[PDB]
């Protein structure tokens, strides 16, 4: 069995509400996705070389090209014999209704989901997006003026809701609270030093965990690290 | 008093009718006030109504002629254009445009054309039905 | 569509009688849902304990299939009884369950897997058929089946 | 085990389609052409090995099909072509292609091999030159396309 | 029958008002149309990806090639035998008048609408636009220099008036009145959250439409949602 | 600052051997990879809040 692509239509930013569905006739030979990262590059005079500071992640890019085709030599994937794709005006209708006019309801266009059977684009299953960018070209024609031929290239950027993106950077910092297990070579200092970038904080663990001797630990404990004050 | 459909107002039918016995004029409402309204708006020319004249639909200006393509496709924008402006009340689905088949030499010079709409669950801002419009706005 | 409501509310427990029986007489039903509407709610025939009839799809698939290969066999009546028929009829039977496999009907990777077809002298038929008149064809055919239950397994690892 | 290979001037094509597989004059053709396929590749070099480069596989391409008669004036097969090729209106069709042999078990015309094309339309059509000093045949020439082939095991 | 493209040339801002039609000679080979979206996409720091917010869609663009041609091979489409194009002036001449010069009543060039037969662009038979860019090539002349042949390549943008634009965009918000009947397995709050997107203003539905008990709803009832007031 | 520039490929047809001694062995699985090299080189770290830092060696 073949599988052909999808593109899901949602008015909930949380897509969760489907509007609606549409499969392409034919895949694409091939697409393209663009990633990027943003550094601070400003040095110092007189210097040989830098160490740039991160800044920030943009979203990503897909481009993707397609075809529409009407004149009777491609089969349509039904099962039925003698059947082949003829009309074109429909399928164009059908795609700029779903993924391009403004919703009356919301003021906007829909958001897009693009999934293709088993692909993967990383550690999803499926692209969630918006259109930025269309072009057609009709090169043939019926003699009553009906097309036979479309071809179409799209870009689609990346989206995803606040709520969620800082739920995907499950950020872990000296904000939270940490625990550890004492095993054989381990020594206070240096799992202070391991959690918090600075031994100096080792006389502190000790008093929150009871410790009248921590120069000789025994391999059972467990111990708390607590987050640091907000603001010193 | 707050009934179903009161949103979509009510009004004269058309044409007037006058009964003697039950001394009143007919009034039609809901969805016969909206199918009476194309019939109206798709019955008159462009200049006929005394201060508005934008208001009409030249059908009559395609007479007298085959059905090409180039013919339909200005029925099409005629109609459209006219019920855009003028029935905010409805969706408008599609235009089916048929000449031919009855005799098959009268059958041939008649033409045919079929009106397919739904009606919107919500309200409109360019809907005069009394007292919403005062807050609903324009 | 254009429905209200069913006229009657069916429950879990009577449900649990109706789709598995001793009989094999199941009975669909129609159940509304919170947030949801009105649904039907199985898909079982009146001899829903058979191994191969159990479902109304596979039923009404193997209708139509039988339907579709008689139709494209009926040009082929009045013709020699020779081998020169018998492969026509062949690649005929090939072609359109190939069709078949591509759409996502038929189960398997490779076509090999989905179907098989066989016609010929002392395989299929006799001699005495073939002084009679008769022309004889195997077909076999896998078909996909629907998923009614749906069971969750959790797994934990430490670390 | 085979000790002698089998001969080639002994041979038919079937037209599996609108009605044209009963028609005798449909059968008989001088010459037919064009059964091969070719897989297409491209070339990767790995740095560090020196010896042997990879050759990756890409996409599967056919020859056409090449059909050659004496000129039949009156042919419905002609029409289907012209229909396609004057109207802008084709229906593609299946084909078999058959090598035959004797079978004797009393002796029987009996296919050796057989090929189906799937999804043929028309691509060319010709008729040879008319020359007042040669002793010659008109001779018809027909191309067509098609998705793939296969062998009927 | 071979259908033309044709060339509408109107005064009114409404395309009520038709001054005139100019037909093809040849039909274009191709042509092509433009769509695009705006988005806005500043970013927040150091975080990773974004959800970009929707700030307009630009009006599509439309690019069409074609040629006149006058040395006597191209047949005239008028159905009398031993006819052929043989005069690029006149063509050029109302071309240029019906699309290019300067109306003397309004002070600027014609409307124009672009039709050909069955061809459709959308939800519409149409093109209604104005001419942005044009240019011609005289390529073979004449012994008295009269022109043989011409070749035309022009480029139209999309025009649509205030009044129609804004009912095109039938915006449907809580800044109308909505309508309802109530279906088994409907609930109070679920619905309020399926109109207004919160379900905090069940209480006052009650109200509007008189219900003594709101837990236990009766499913032929129509219910009525009022619109918000204007600014809180 | 200097600049490195690299291009490779991935490929999982069964033609380029897997480099492990075992007869009969090819390349067949291109997500896989995809997956943990973007996990490895791309995404942030949840305990400094950026991407990781790299070392590359032939």
């Amino acid at each position: 069995a073949l599988t052909k692509v999808k593109l899901l239509a949602y008015q909930d930013k949380r897509f969760e509400n489907k509007l609606g569905e549409f499969e392409l006739p034919i895949n694409p030979e091939q697409f393209s996705q663009s990633f990027k990262v943003e550094y601070n590059r400003e040095q110092a005079q007189g210097s040989q070389r830098n160490d740039p500071e991160f800044k920030f992640t943009k979203p990503e890019e897909l481009k993707l090209d397609f075809t529409f085709d009407g004149t009777g030599v491609v089969p349509v994937n039904n099962g039925k014999p003698g059947e082949f794709h003829q009309d074109v005006a429909d399928q164009v209708r059908v795609f700029l209704d779903l993924v391009y006019s403004m919703n009356s309801e919301t003021h906007k266009p829909n958001f897009l989901r693009l999934i293709w059977g088993d692909f993967s684009f990383g550690e999803k299953n499926g692209f969630d997006c918006l259109l930025t960018d269309l072009q057609i070209n009709y090169t043939l024609f019926d003699q009553t003026g009906k097309p036979l031929r479309a071809k179409l290239s799209t870009t689609f950027t990346s989206y995803v809701e606040q709520n969620r993106r800082v739920r995907e950077e499950g950020k872990q910092s000296p904000d939270v609270t940490h625990q550890r297990k004492v095993k054989a070579g381990d020594t206070l200092p240096l799992m202070t030093h391991r959690i918090y970038g600075d031994p100096a904080y080792y006389l502190q663990i000790a008093k929150v965990n009871g410790l009248i001797n921590f120069r000789k630990l025994a391999t059972n404990t467990d111990l708390r690290f607590p987050p640091l004050e907000k603001t010193q | 008093d707050d009934e179903s459909n009161a949103y979509l107002g009510t009004g004269w039918g058309f044409p007037p009718t006058f009964e003697k016995k039950a001394r009143s004029v007919r009034l039609v409402s809901a969805e016969d006030d909206i199918r009476e309204s194309l019939q109206i708006l798709l019955s008159t020319n462009l200049g006929e109504r005394v201060m508005q004249p934008n208001y009409g639909c030249n059908l009559q200006d395609l007479l007298f002629e085959s059905l090409s393509p180039t013919v339909a496709s200005n029925i099409k924008e005629l109609v459209r254009t006219a019920i855009l402006y003028y029935e905010p009340r409805i969706r408008l689905n599609k235009l089916d445009i048929q000449q031919g088949i009855v005799n098959e030499a009268d059958a041939q010079g008649l033409i045919q054309i079929i009106v397919d709409c739904t009606i919107i669950s919500t309200n409109s801002r360019f809907n005069f039905v009394y007292p919403f419009y005062l807050q609903e706005g324009s | 569509s254009s429905v209200i409501k069913p006229v009657l509310k069916i429950t879990n427990e009577q449900q649990n009688n109706l789709n598995v029986h001793p009989t094999g007489k199941s009975i669909n039903a129609i159940r509304a849902f919170t947030g949801k509407g009105t649904l039907i709610w199985g898909a079982r025939t009146l001899a829903g304990n058979d191994n191969e009839w159990r479902y109304v799809s596979v039923r009404r698939f193997f209708n139509m299939a039988e339907e579709s290969i008689k139709k494209g066999s009926e040009p082929f009546v009045f013709e020699p009884n020779d081998a020169n028929t018998w492969t026509k009829v062949k690649a005929m039977i090939e072609n359109f369950l190939t069709l078949q496999w591509r759409a996502g009907a038929l189960a398997g990777a490779k076509p090999e897997q989905a179907f098989y077809v066989k016609i010929g002298l002392n395989e299929t038929m006799t001699a005495l058929d073939i002084l009679e008149g008769r022309m004889i064809v195997e077909i076999g055919m896998a078909v996909v089946r629907p998923a009614e239950f749906i069971i969750l397994k959790f797994s934990h690892k430490m670390q | 085990i085979r000790t002698y290979p089998p001969v080639s001037f002994f041979f038919e094509v079937v037209f599996q389609g609108e009605n044209l597989d009963k028609d005798v004059v449909e059968t008989r053709f001088q010459s037919v052409t064009g059964l091969s396929v070719d897989m297409q590749t491209e070339t990767l070099k790995e740095g560090g090995e020196n010896r042997f480069e990879h050759i990756l596989p890409v996409r599967t391409k056919y020859d056409p099909l090449v059909l050659k008669r004496g000129l039949v004036n009156d042919s419905q097969m002609v029409k289907w072509c012209m229909d396609a090729i004057l109207n802008f209106d084709i229906r593609p069709m299946n084909l078999l292609v058959r090598l035959l042999h004797i079978e004797r078990s009393s002796s029987t015309i009996a296919p050796l091999m057989t090929w189906k094309v799937i999804n043929a339309w028309p691509k060319k059509w010709s008729v040879s030159e008319f020359n007042a000093e040669q002793n010659s045949i008109a001779v018809e020439s027909l191309e067509l396309n098609y998705s793939y082939f296969e062998t009927l095991k």
